[PDB]
Parts: structure tokens; sequence; C-alpha cells
RNA sequence: GGAGGAAAAAUUCU
RNA sequence: GAAGACUGGAGUGCAGAAGAGGAGAGUGGAAUUCCACGUGUAGCGGUGAAAUGCGUAGAUAUGUGGAGGAACACCAGUGGCGAAGGCGACUCUCUGGUCUGUAACUGACGCUGAGGCGCGAAAGCGUGGGGAGCAAACAGGAUUAGAUACCCUGGUAGUCCACGCCGUAAACGAUGAGUGCUAAGUGUUAGGGGGUUUCCGCCCCUUAGUGCUGCAGCUAACGCAUUAAGCACUCCGCCUGGGGA
């Protein structure tokens, strides 16, 4: 029930930060769903945002 | 917009279907002696005048009777911006068959049926009430 | 505008290879009108997915301050052209 | 428009010390914008939300330029002489 | 862009021809002219070889650059303009040095850029590099076979090549027909597409406009003679009546390949069009 | 109860 | 009507916020098809059952590499933006609109709007490209009494790109735009203020959107009900028994 982001009043989710990123991703490089982690929606777009960007530079894995 | 005396008797209207009991709304010259033409025949119970720094409000308290019967069963309004009335002194109509009231602005200010038809003078009707 | 640019250099480039391209792509980014104002080195880390024949590779990281939005459009060409990049992204932060 | 620019048209056609809501600076404001974005409109065509824009500022500006004129003649003929309009 | 005639006479009512509204100059450079005469298809002996040529406007030949071999001389673009002996124009380009040469003039090509050939040249529109320099993806033109002969594939108006891999001595082209083909990586190639690609809606309009390019009536052979024509002879209108259509000299017309069998150059086609 | 997504089965006639 | 005066309407200023709003250029991975090469042998595919079809000239399957085109899994949500049609990969450049906060500024500068101008899913038309999947027309195999169909195997235009036309839809919330008044309960999106609290968090108040249940009231009924189909005013469009049409 409680987001994260809100709860740490980290605002900015910079996507060069892989540790943070590697908690809202599955075991086969998938972005978890909102509902499963709790996360407010604002930074769950966010999230998935630098998610993207990070995967997309051979940082996150596209697929397993 | 567009006209004020038709919200004014619409806020009325609405505030004795609901059984509200106090009644506020922006003021001017015409709302007063409209107000004060109601509490004179008793329509309504009492009105305030109230001053504020835009353009001052009038507050009305609707009557009711005993076993909570509605004094005021209806308002319509006659004369309109798309289409004015003007009645002359022999063409008043009277409200209701005598039982209610009708306002009309003549050159000598606002007046229901009775005092036009008393001093033989027309202007334009403005409403019924009953 | 200030900006963020971080790419990434092939694993088997030489140290004297890869500063010279470091400089080179510093200098070209620079003649077009830009304030460098930090030019860290994350170094050498292992790719999620490979790349045409690589599976680890450089990772450089170069903050801007220009405010002409040409130099980084130079950079991208550049970019594109040398073989010792073999990716690279400009974020507006 | 950047926020300094826009500054400048407001500080030059201002009309007393501390005025930004009279019409001059409106229509000031407002004819520099249309220009850009004719500017832009030329660049691209078939950007129509854009041009959409334009129609708007552009009908608002002629109801401005109408109500500055039946409220003052002399005004009205010293705006249209300064920006260059009609 | 394509200006179009309005109907005033029958002969002008499906012309469209060029505006030339990218032509800066209209007159060419003296230096570099030599004189032209019409050959009409006729041989070394007289005899008529190739039909359906002959007696046009009189033109006159501009030496153009294909080799481009000065290497680190800036060159300045300082007029494009019209060459009646081929489809795209051409442009006239000062060195440093203070001599001209002429070029095709590539799109994107305008007055007043600076031109560079060499192993140092970047990769710009304009700019001429060998083959084994050009990195993989990138289109080019006037692309040449041996390496100091001089430009010779891509060269028409409006024509394209692209480069698609090394094979270490080759570098594999995509040529303008859908051809991958090999070639040495030591020659020659310019960056971008030739420039005046609108000249394939040009709509001629007239019988005698293609007289004015030298091109003389060709006659159907199903209304000559038998001694003529296989297709001639016949009473009224007659089919082909044959196995299959047939040229003027026998060797049959229609999807019969006559490239030769045994051609050595058969080892550097990867793929044919 | 209401809204969204979504599998597997399938002969003809009266 | 004229001359003055004032901010509630309207707009600008100052400080923040969110978003698949639009145009241009470049790039990314998964998968399908085709081509080349290793291993390997008799089937594969398909259906309610079959067959046409591909395959010993060696498939289907599996591993490696190359070519090209279209669409963007998870995020994803009666969530968001836009006047409508509509808009889902990533980065940059150029641009439109909206909300909240303040009360600094102008002082009715507003609403609607016949005729005009512009935008407008898909299908279709013209010119030039591109063409991997899908697929009107078409052919074959089945079903059937017949099968110009549904089912199976292939397949052209088209779907894609640029410019120019066309101007239609169950283009629907089957509900024209503007303004104000009229019980509540409960989710959610973007903000603002206060109280609890070291923060977190919880509670209350308020603005603008988006869902559900429901009072008065309205309706022939179904039902609508502060996002009215309730109570009122301004302006526009349209209706007058079915077919012919
Ligand atoms: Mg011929
Ligand atoms: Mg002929
Ligand atoms: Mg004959
Ligand atoms: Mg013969
Ligand atoms: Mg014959
Ligand atoms: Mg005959
Ligand atoms: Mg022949
Ligand atoms: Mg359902
Ligand atoms: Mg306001
Ligand atoms: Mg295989
Ligand atoms: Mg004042
Ligand atoms: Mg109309
Ligand atoms: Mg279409
Ligand atoms: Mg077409
Ligand atoms: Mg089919
Ligand atoms: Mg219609
Ligand atoms: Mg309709
Ligand atoms: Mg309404
Ligand atoms: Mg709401
Ligand atoms: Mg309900
Ligand atoms: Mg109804």
């Amino acid at each position: 029930k409680v987001c994260y982001f809100t709860s740490n009043g980290i605002t900015h989710i910079d996507y060069k930060d892989v540790e943070l990123l590697k908690k809202f991703v599955s075991e086969r490089g998938k972005i978890l769903p909102r509902r499963v982690t709790g996360t407010s929606a604002k930074y769950q777009r966010k999230l998935t945002v630098a998610i993207k960007r990070s995967r997309q530079m051979a940082l996150l894995p596209f697929v397993a | 917009m567009t006209d004020p005396i038709a919200d004014f008797l619409t806020r009325i209207r609405n505030a004795n279907m609901v059984k509200h009991d106090k009644l506020e709304l922006p003021a001017s010259k015409i709302k007063k002696e409209i107000a004060e033409i109601l509490k004179r025949e008793g329509f309504i119970r009492d009105v305030e005048y109230i001053e504020d720094d835009n353009a001052g409000t009038i507050r009305v308290f609707l009557k009711y009777g005993a076993t909570g019967e509605r004094v005021i069963t209806g308002l319509k309004r006659i004369s309109k911006p798309g289409l004015r009335v003007y009645a002359k002194s022999t063409e008043v109509p009277k409200v209701l068959n005598g039982l209610g009231i009708a306002i009309v602005s003549t050159s000598q200010g606002v007046l229901t049926d009775k005092e036009a038809r008393a001093k033989q003078v027309g202007g334009e009707v403005l409403a019924y009430v009953w | 505008r200030k900006y963020e640019i971080m790419y990434i250099i092939r694993p088997n480039i030489e140290e004297d290879e890869k500063k010279a391209v470091v400089e080179r792509f510093d200098g070209i980014l620079t003649e077009n009108g830009a304030e460098i104002i930090e030019s860290k080195e994350w170094g050498k880390r292992r790719l999620a997915y490979e790349i045409n024949d690589y599976r680890d590779g450089f990772y450089h990281i170069v903050k801007l301050n220009a405010d002409k939005a040409d130099s980084i459009n130079e950079f991208d060409r550049l970019a594109k052209i040398s073989d010792d990049i073999v990716r690279h992204m400009v974020i507006k932060e | 428009l950047t926020q300094e620019r826009k500054n400048e048209i407001i500080a030059e056609y201002r009309v007393h010390d501390t005025d930004t809501g009279s019409p001059e600076v409106q229509i000031a404001v407002l004819t520099a914008e249309i220009n850009s974005l004719n500017e832009h409109v030329r660049v691209h065509k078939k950007d129509h939300h854009s041009y959409r824009g334009l129609m708007k500022m552009v009908g608002h500006r002629r109801n401005l330029l109408t109500y500055l004129r039946k409220k003052d003649v002399q005004r009205y003929r010293e705006l249209i002489k300064r920006l260059g309009l009609r | 862009a394509i200006k179009k005639y309005k109907p005033t006479t029958n002969g002008r009512r499906h012309m469209t021809s060029s505006d030339f509204a990218e032509i800066t100059t209209s007159t060419p450079e003296k230096s570099l002219l030599r004189p032209l005469k019409k050959k009409a298809g006729r041989n070394n002996q007289g005899k008529l070889t190739v039909r359906h040529h002959g007696g046009g406007h009189k033109r006159q030949y501009r030496v153009i650059d294909f080799k481009r071999n000065k290497d680190g001389i800036p060159g300045r673009v300082a007029t494009i303009e019209y060459d009646p002996n081929r489809s795209a124009n051409i442009a006239l380009i000062n060195y440093a040095d203070g001599e001209k040469r002429y070029i095709i003039a590539a799109k994107g090509l305008e007055v007043g850029q600076t031109i560079y050939s060499g192993a140092e040249a970047d990769i710009k529109v304009g700019n001429a590099l060998e083959l084994k320099d050009i990195p993989v993806g990138t289109v080019i033109h006037n692309i040449e076979m041996k390496p100091g002969k001089g430009g010779q594939l891509v060269r028409s108006a409006g024509t394209s090549a692209q480069v698609l891999g090394k094979e270490g001595k080759y570098v594999l082209i995509r040529l303008n027909s859908g051809e991958v083909r090999m070639i040495l990586a030591t020659c020659r190639a310019t960056i971008g597409q030739v420039g005046n690609e609108q000249h394939e809606l040009i709509n001629i309009g007239k019988a005698g406009r293609s007289r004015w390019m030298g091109k003389r009536p060709t006659v159907r052979g199903s209304v000559m003679n038998p001694n003529d024509h296989p297709h001639g002879g016949g009473e009224g209108k007659a089919p082909i009546g044959r196995k299959s259509p047939m040229s003027p000299w026998g060797k049959p017309t229609l999807g019969y390949k006559t490239r030769k069998k045994n051609n050595n150059s058969d080892k550097f086609i990867v793929r044919r069009r």
C-alpha cells in the first residue's frame, strides 16, 4: 500500500541508478504492474520512462 | 448573464421547492424594489441588505404557513430580453383572478396591478407571482 | 539548456586510442559552441544484451551547458560515423 | 516567445510604470506571437493545431482592436501606425 | 519545379517542362569547351548502324572531372548551370590554386560551399573518397570500377547507390538497378544523390520537340514488307504470326536474355537485378 | 450487480 | 443614446504542474518471410473429417550468418491530451492548448452566430517509390440436393511513404453552445490550505476533470438526477403519418 518514492521523499528517478530500477523489474526483464508494487501513478510513469531509457542503452535486459 | 430578474425568480422558486428558509443573492435597485414589494404583500417574511464592497447583497427569508404550507406557489416571467411586453392602463391583467399579484414598471416606478389600475397608468409587466 | 551525453566505447580499444577518441569528441563537441562542465568515466561494464560483436564496454559521461543546440547535432553524426563509439544518447536535463 | 523578449515588448508599449493589462501591450505581444507562428507555419505546412492557435489569437487581437477603436480613436491610430498594421 | 502549360494550342496541351530555378548562370566557362559534331548513328564506314538518330540542336562539350584527383586543395562551388550533353546539371569549382574544373552537381549542393577530396575529407555531400574509408550504409554516386580511371557507374540525374559491407579487398555496393556488386576497395566514389531528380516527370508533348533532341521517327515492323522485317506482310492488319516477337535481325526480342554466358565478371556479382 | 481483457471446443437438415 | 464611475464577467501579469496534443530528423529490441551454409530422415501442414499444397532434386526440425518491410509485448489503469476525427517504442529540434496558486495590471473589451473559410476514421482517385505479414477480385480442395458462401491451400489491387484530390460513417453520450440555482454517500487524476505527526503517515477544507449509487424534480416507460433528460434566460440547427425517396 505504501508507495516507496513518496515515503522516502525522492523526487527524480535517474536512469543511471540501476539498483533502484532492478527492484521494479521482474525475473524476465518485465516492468512490474502498479497493483503489485504500490507505487504512485506519477512516480510509476516516471519510473517507466527511466527504465526504458536505461534499458535502451544496454544497461537493463530487454528479455530474460 | 442576459437576465438577472429571471435568475431572481428562479432562485426563489428553487428555494421554495426545497423548503429552504434563507436565500442570498447579489443586489441591485430593481431587485430591492421587487423584494420590498413581495414583503409588502407578505409573500416573504423579511429582507435584509448586506453591504459588501463589490455590489451589495440581499437576503430574503422564505415564509411558510401553518403545517408547512407554501405561501408562494409559483413565479412566471413575462417580459424577456428576446420579447419585451408593455401593457396599457386598461390592459393590465389580473393574476389568478385577483388571488395573485403582478409587478409592472410604469412611469411612477414599480407598482402592483392594484396600484397601476388605481392611477390609470401603464408600463411594462415584469412577472406574475401567486 | 543543460544536456548529458553518455556513450560506450568498444572493449578492445587500448588506452591510447581510447583517450585519443575521448579528447577528439570533447573537442568536436566544444568547437561548435559549448561550455563543458564535467567529463567523468564510468569505465568497464558488462552489457545486459550484446551489440554487434561485443559483450563489454567502456562507459563515458559528459555534461554540457550549450545554448545553441547545434554542437550536439554535430556530435550525433560524428558519433554515427566513428566505429570506436558503439552507442550514444543525449538527454536534456 | 521567450519570457524576456515579452518583457521588452511589455516595457516598450507600457502606458504607465506598472501597466500590463492595457490593450496596447496585449496587441503588441499578440502581433509578435502571430509573426513567430506565421514563420513556423511557413516552415511546417501540415501542422494544423498550431494553425488553429494562430486563428484563435488573430480573432482575439481583432476583438481587442475593435474595442480599442470604439473607446478611443487617437490611441488606435497611434497603435496602427507604430506597429504597422493593415 | 515542373512548369505546366495552358492548353492554348493542341501541341501545347500536354507539355510540361522544368523551370530551371536551380541554374545560377547562363554562360559556360570558355576554357573548358570543346566542339561536338553529330554522328547521326553513322559508322566508321559511313553506314547507319544505330537507327533513329540525327538532326537536333547543335551543342558543345564540357570537360567534366570524373577522376577527382585533386586532394587536399579546397574548392568552392561557384556556379550551377546547364549541360546539354547529359541529364544532370554541372557545377563550376574554383580551387584555391586559381584553376577551374567541372563536376556533376549532387543533390543539396548550392553556391558558396567548400568541397574536398582525399583521405582526410569529411563525409559530406560533394566530397570524394576511396571506398575503403566510407562508412557502411551511406548513399554515394559516381562510382568508378578501376582505380585511377574515373567515375563511371552512377551518373544519371536522380540516381544513387548504397554501401552494404566490406569483404577485405572488395566492397559490396547495391547499384541503382537493384544489383549487388563487388567493387575494389581502392576505387573512389562521391557522397550524395545526383540532384536533378525532377527530370523523370517531363512530358514532351510535341512530335517536333523530340526532333530538337535528335530522335528520328521509329517505324513498327508490322507495317513493313516481308523482305524488310520478320513481322512484315499480310493482307490487312495481321497479328504476330510467329512463335515469338522478333527483332529486325531475327533473334527473339521478348524475354530472351542476351548477356554473355561465359563472362569473366560473373564472379563479382553477388545477386542479379 | 456494473465495466475491461480473454482462453478451449464447433458436420448438414427438420 | 451621450458623458462619467466600479470590478463579480473577460483578458494580461507573477509562481508552479501534468499530459499517447501536432510537425521534422535519427535510432532500438522481439517476432514473421526470403537467401546461404552445418546436423538429420520421411513425412510436414490442415480440418468436425478430409483433401488441394510443400517434401527423397530432401523437406518439417535444429544451429550460424545476411536482406528487407510493417507494427510497437510488459508499463496499461470506466487512466491522460485534443474542438472533432484521433493520439501508445526511444532521443532531439520547432510549436498549440489546459489546470492550480497570487491580486499586480486593463476595465464589459462578453455569448451565440445564417452566408463564408478550415479540419475531418476508413474505403476510393492521380503521379513516383516501397512491398515482410494480411488480404477485395481470382484459382484450386472440401461441405451441400445446389454452395457464384462460411472452412482449407495460394494470391493481385490495397494496407506503408511524399505531394494533390475526395468530404462520407451507428462521424453516438443516438443528448447544440453560454450562464446561474437545486439533498447526500463513495473511488480516481492534477494542484492548493490547515491540523495530528521528528519525518512518514493519517484526518479535515477547497479548485478543475473522470466513474458508480442515490433525494426532490422530470418522463409514456426504460430511466436522468451538481458531468440532469430538474428549475430559468440568450442565440443557432432541425421536426409535422409510412412507402415512393
Ligand atoms: Mg529506338
Ligand atoms: Mg512507332
Ligand atoms: Mg504495307
Ligand atoms: Mg523473313
Ligand atoms: Mg506476319
Ligand atoms: Mg485480315
Ligand atoms: Mg535484334
Ligand atoms: Mg463483461
Ligand atoms: Mg477571473
Ligand atoms: Mg531452417
Ligand atoms: Mg483604474
Ligand atoms: Mg455554415
Ligand atoms: Mg486511406
Ligand atoms: Mg494509391
Ligand atoms: Mg482465405
Ligand atoms: Mg450524414
Ligand atoms: Mg447523430
Ligand atoms: Mg445547455
Ligand atoms: Mg467531479
Ligand atoms: Mg444514477
Ligand atoms: Mg425527454
